[PDB]
């Protein structure tokens, strides 16, 4: 069934699951032609597949030349996400393949369903959690990837950097959709309070700031009260 | 004009021949129903007035054998059987109509309700669907549970109805999967058309005979197997135009019989309001469209 508030903590147990979030693989910007229609501009997209026990993250890049000559653009998105997904699980060794995976968007469970039809014992579950995944294409060095890609590829990640040296995955990812949850709600108040001290820097095989466990608190504190004075900037609260 | 002669009504019942009913009264001097048309399937039915659970019938053509209804006071119900003597039947049959004992099918000479509704259903595909070989009639309730409903407990007494499944290996070709979901045409054509059912005839024999048990009886699995196979057709993109016109007359007949007041329990809501509004075929269907929308406004 759906994952939610009462059944969290299964997230972290030791079978192999992996969150799909498609919000980002069909991108677009609106302009105005010629002639004043309206026409969008595809940009390369990505599909976030993440382990949320190790880190691992699987960025598979979709080419803005997927969707050349083809209709309903919006629909493919969701087919071609599963068609990448069910290659990625073919593309594992057996000990190494998913028993779940769990949709950020209902609209994704009968497209990976429909692709996944040769593993009848991989679950595929959606999500009552409004989970903050969007916002990857805000960690710098994920962006940079996907609009630097000619052609499909595959980056591999580990979005924890090395934190489960220090803390527990129920911890890192708590600290991961703080971190992306901030910069979903205030991209460039979130990235202020990442990159304030020039002497905390990002390792080259890092994706966050070399934080020690003191600064990690005051980061996730200045994160939180960042969340709260939006909801209240926004909502007359 | 054929004859089911009743060897007696011990318990009070409310009798079907076909859309036909009517009341018996316990150990009313009932003894059958005669002037059966030839040339069609029928189905004669029965409610017990002490318990509507007990609500099962009986599927036969008279053009292979003589049949007749006796009541069994150890299993609780009025059961067909077959008179392999012709001439003790003939004598049966010839003393109840003298002694006029027998209710007459009413059928109205303009009225083509039951050919409507049975066009392509044919009694050895039944036999098939309904598996008890030593007889040539084939027992049906409300009960009884499909093939599909008993994948997802006893084989010997359920539906063996051709298996519909949108998300299986059947219905999905490798390397097609987005274009097989939305458009089913392949499933339709080459698995069930060709493959399976062998023609159109067939598959609408089908349809018919689970709409029938599902009005008939109130058989649950009748009636998701009746919604599948409209389903199939109206979400194929590519349909033969002789299936979509005959496709239009079998439906405008079914809803045209359906009780009024069944609409809510038999009528899936998703699959009409898809398949009139929103599929391939949501401008092919003009008798079923125009009957939905002045019998059913609510439904849609």
């Amino acid at each position: 069934g759906a994952m939610n508030s009462s059944n969290y903590a299964e997230l972290f147990n030791n079978d192999i699951k992996l969150f799909v979030d498609d919000t980002n693989v069909y991108r677009v910007t609106v302009h105005k032609t010629f002639e004043g229609n309206v026409a969008t501009k595809a940009i390369n997209g990505c599909i976030f597949t993440l382990n949320p026990k190790t880190g691992h993250l699987f960025l598979k890049i979709i080419h803005t030349s997927v969707w050349a000559g083809q209709k309903r653009l919006s629909q493919l998105a969701k087919w071609k996400t599963a068609e990448e997904v069910s290659a990625l699980v073919r593309s594992l060794p057996k000990e190494e393949q998913p028993k779940q995976i769990i949709v950020t968007r209902k609209a994704m469970l009968d497209p990976l369903e429909v692709h996944m039809l040769d593993f009848p014992n991989i679950a595929i579950r959606p999500t009552e959690l409004r989970l903050p995944f969007s916002a990857a294409m805000s960690i710098d060095k994920l962006s940079d990837v996907v609009m630097k890609a000619t052609e499909p590829q595959m980056v591999l990640f580990n979005i924890y950097d090395d934190w489960l040296d220090r803390i527990s995955s129920y911890t890192a990812f708590s600290r991961l959709t703080l971190l992306l949850r901030a910069l979903k709600t205030n991209e460039e108040s979130a990235k202020m309070i990442l990159l304030s001290d020039p002497t905390i820097t990002i390792k080259s095989y890092h994706l966050w700031p070399s934080f020690t466990d003191e600064q990690w608190i005051t980061i996730e504190s200045q994160m939180r009260d960042l969340i709260l004075t939006e909801y209240g900037r926004k909502y007359n609260v | 004009m054929n004859t089911v002669p009743f060897t007696s009504a011990p318990i009070e019942v409310t009798i079907g021949i076909d859309q036909y009913s009517f009341n018996v009264k316990e150990n009313q001097p009932f003894h059958g129903i005669k002037d059966i048309p030839i040339g069609h399937v029928h189905v004669i039915h029965f409610q017990h007035a002490d318990n509507s659970s007990m609500r099962y019938g009986y599927w036969f053509d008279c053009r292979m054998g003589n049949f007749y209804i006796q009541y069994d006071p150890k299993d609780g119900l009025y059961k067909m059987m077959e008179e392999r003597d012709g001439a003790k039947f003939e004598n049966i049959v010839h003393n109840f109509k003298e002694r006029q004992m027998m209710v007459s099918y009413p059928k109205i000479d303009e009225d083509d309700t039951w050919y409507n509704l049975t066009e392509f259903v044919q009694m050895d595909k039944i036999r098939k669907i309904v598996r008890k070989d030593e007889n040539q009639f084939s027992y049906v309730d409300s009960s009884m549970t499909t093939v599909q409903e008993n994948e997802l407990s006893d084989p010997a007494h359920s539906l063996n109805y051709t298996v519909i499944n949108f998300k299986s290996r059947e219905a999905i070709r490798p390397g097609h999967e987005m274009e097989d979901f939305l458009d089913k045409s392949y499933y339709l054509n080459t698995v069930m058309l060709q493959g399976i059912f062998k023609n159109s005839s067939n598959y609408f024999g089908e349809l018919q005979f689970a709409f029938l048990n599902a009005m008939f009886f109130g058989n649950y699995g009748s009636s998701l197997q009746w919604h599948a196979m409209i389903e199939l057709i109206c979400s194929s993109a590519t349909v033969p135009k002789h299936m979509l016109d005959k496709l239009d007359e079998i439906l405008y007949y079914q809803i045209k019989t359906l009780p009024e007041q069944y609409s809510d329990i038999l009528l899936n809501e998703r699959v009409w309001n898809i398949c009139l509004y929103s599929s391939f075929q949501k401008n092919s269907l003009h008798n079923t469209e125009k009957i939905m929308e002045n019998k059913y406004p609510e439904l849609l």
